[PDB]
């Protein structure tokens, strides 16, 4: 995350992180429930074996709510490809539950038809992660938050080297120095509504870091809500 | 004559509507007055983790 804030204690509970062999972070992942977290299709090629990490927000600091927490199914989006990023969605069930506690609780999804005539058409959206806090940077030690406008499709599309289908919208700033970077790909993309926040995107692809008249891009999640629902069951 | 256009028909959360519907997200119920959304769990789904 360029930019934006250190998440504050309990602020992003809903974050999980996916750890390399060597236990380094690369991709986000969304708590659903105890069982289900939710993640990006193109985190899947990135590391051959991985796990979940939640309820952490300095990996370079034990707390006491750490609880690592390996896959035991992997859900892609059948019509997900490198080639065109699209439906770049993957549900993960885990083999063993988690606990919810301090820093670990699920995000809510939303009802379709709502959350396109109330959550998508508020003006902004939060993203989280412990990804690189510049373009060339490094991923950040501290868990963050960003607060990133919806921003209209058509600017989307215009502003964009690659095409942008109906399963993907864009949000951030065209000049402002603020976005999502790598490392946090997979992580939430969430919506608040009185206080309740509500799964709407999944970190999916940007053109750099931040790079002006470029945008972030993420997977619109309105758009799977009945295919996460068949895969968590 | 609600609607779910102005203050979300006066929901907590889902809105519907030839009158308004509210409803609730899993881990949560409806209250009595047809409005509110109620935890039935102390980690609701969308709620930070504060107290605790
Ligand atoms: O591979 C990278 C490398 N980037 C270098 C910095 C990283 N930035 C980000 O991941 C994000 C920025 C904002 C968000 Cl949100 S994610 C990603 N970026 C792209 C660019 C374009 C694309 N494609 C888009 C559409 C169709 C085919 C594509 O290959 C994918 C990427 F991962
Ligand atoms: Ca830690
Ligand atoms: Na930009």
């Amino acid at each position: 995350i360029v930019g934006g804030q250190e998440c504050k204690d309990g602020e992003c509970p809903w974050q999980a992180l996916l750890i390399n062999e060597e236990n380094e972070g690369f991709c986000g992942g969304t708590i659903l429930s105890e069982f289900y977290i939710l993640t990006a299709a193109h985190c899947l090629y990135q590391a051959k074996r991985f796990k979940v990490r939640v309820g952490d927000r300095n990996t370079e600091q034990e707390e006491g709510g750490e609880a690592v927490h390996e896959v035991e199914v992997v859900i892609k989006h059948n019509r997900f490809t490198k080639e065109t990023y699209d439906f770049d969605i993957a549900v993960l069930r885990l083999k063993t539950p988690i606990t919810f506690r301090m820093n670990v609780a699920p995000a809510c999804l939303p009802e379709r038809d709502w959350a396109e005539s109330t959550l998508m058409t508020q003006k902004t959206g939060i993203v989280s992660g412990f990804g690189r806090t510049h373009e060339k940077g490094e991923q950040s030690t501290r868990l963050k938050m960003l607060e990133v406008p919806y921003v209209d499709r058509n600017s989307c599309k215009l502003s964009s080297s690659f095409i942008i289908t109906q399963n993907m919208f864009c949000a951030g700033y065209d000049t402002k120095q603020e976005d999502a970077c790598q490392g946090d790909s997979g992580g939430p993309h969430v919506t608040r509504f009185k206080d309740t926040y509500f799964v709407t995107g999944i970190v999916s692809w940007g053109e750099g870091c931040a790079r002006k008249g470029k945008y972030g891009i993420y997977t619109k999640v309105t758009a799977f809500l009945k295919w996460i629902d068949r895969s968590m069951k | 004559r609600k609607l779910c256009s102005l203050d979300n028909g006066d929901c907590d959360q889902f809105c519907h509507e030839n009158s308004v519907v509210c409803s609730c997200a899993r881990g949560y119920t409806l209250a009595d007055n047809g409005k509110a959304c109620i935890p039935t769990g102390p980690y609701p789904c969308g709620k930070q983790t504060l107290e605790r």
